[PDB]
């Protein structure tokens, strides 16, 4: 459904990709050459699979009191983890930015 | 459990540079501001102490401080370490997200695991466990009950896979009322009630491989700190009930390690 692109120091790296039945998808591109968007997924491989939101990307996400500040400024589910990251995904700690397709 | 720390915000903020001073700001930040908690004491002037002792034992410590916020109560501010020069990032990544865990699973893990995550990614492990083993006894010491996995990170820099600089290291214990712990992640399987052989023969010896000479050494070095530890507990901005709160604990953990004997 949602699909993100995933960056690293501003070069695109690959997508991030929601699939049906909470599954997601991320595939590095071909032109990606750079530093790994997380060293649990080295360019080596370019499709990694993730039967829930897959936990580098749940990391950059706020918790405890930063948390309820972002859900009490964004229209957005509690759960809703591609979502959050995708309205966070501007500035996380780190490297690496997420931004939406469409 | 009830974490000291997630009930304190993080701030992000850019330095104005022309005056010495703050801009909070909601993103593009390049360092985090954490004003009182209205729920636990003194946490900004209780991070600031507990990271200046972290660089008096030689941990590596971002540029971190204090400054006043408009309600005259003090905030602490770190220097982040994942932004440098002009607009520039260094990848930065938590043993949460590491080892495959998550914010709800962020205690299920052990120290024996966070080993493993530095024997797996770090450039030069061996120098890294040095680095554990005095950032263990420091966080002991300093009733750091809290160092869950997503407060280790592994840094980036310079083409070398480290443990990072230090952030959110705190006295925790003396914050919050009936602490349940003195690790946050089990340690021979425990999280209360450690001992010296716990440290420094089990953990020191079998599982982080050290020898004998450079075990002894670490010990004198916090050994050789403790009354500078007292000068700047006493010098800091810490309530004088906090400042003895702090002393207190520091004294139960050095004699429980046997340090004045
Ligand atoms: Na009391």
């Amino acid at each position: 459904m949602r699909k993100a692109y995933v960056s690293v120091s501003g070069i695109k790296a690959g997508i991030l990709e929601e699939l049906q039945g909470g599954t997601y998808q991320f595939t590095y591109f071909e032109d990606y050459h750079g530093a790994p968007v997380s060293l649990t997924m080295p360019l080596k491989n370019k499709v990694y699979d993730f039967d829930v939101f897959p936990p580098f990307f749940e990391g950059l996400l706020p918790e405890g009191i930063m948390l309820e500040a972002l859900l009490r400024k964004y229209k957005i589910d509690k759960n809703d983890y591609f979502g959050q990251l995708i309205l966070v995904g501007q500035d996380v700690v780190g490297a690496v930015t997420i931004e939406e397709i469409r | 459990k009830m974490s000291v720390q997630g009930v304190q915000k993080k701030l992000s903020a850019k330095l104005k540079i022309k005056e010495g001073c703050f801009e909070i700001v909601d993103q593009y930040g390049q360092y985090i501001l954490k004003p009182q908690s209205d729920i636990y004491p003194e946490l900004p002037e209780n991070e600031a102490i507990t990271m200046t002792l972290a660089k008096t034992i030689g941990l590596e410590v971002p540029v971190h401080g204090l400054v006043y916020s408009k309600d005259n109560s003090l905030t602490y501010f770190i220097k982040r370490f994942d932004r440098i020069g002009h607009n520039k990032k260094l990848a930065l990544e938590d043993f949460a997200q590491l080892s495959g865990e998550d914010r709800h699973t962020k205690y299920k893990s052990s120290m024996e695991k966070v080993i493993a995550v530095i024997e797996q990614f770090c450039t030069f492990p061996k120098i890294e466990f040095v680095k554990l083993f005095k950032l263990t006894l420091f966080n002991f010491l300093v009733g750091n009950e809290d160092m869950h996995l997503k407060n280790f990170s592994l840094i980036t820099k310079d083409r070398k896979i480290s443990i990072s600089p230090a952030y959110d290291l705190l006295n925790s214990t003396i914050a919050q009322k009936n602490t349940k712990e003195e690790l946050a992640l089990p340690l021979k399987g425990k999280k209360n009630n450690l001992t010296k052989s716990d440290f420094l023969k089990y953990f020191a010896i079998e599982k982080l491989g050290l020898n004998q000479n450079v075990i002894d050494g670490i010990v004198q070095e916090f050994h050789q700190v403790i009354p500078k530890w007292q000068e700047l507990i006493g010098f800091s901005f810490l309530s004088q009930e906090m400042q003895e709160k702090y002393l207190e604990l520091l004294e139960q953990r050095c004699k429980r390690l046997n340090f004045f004997d």
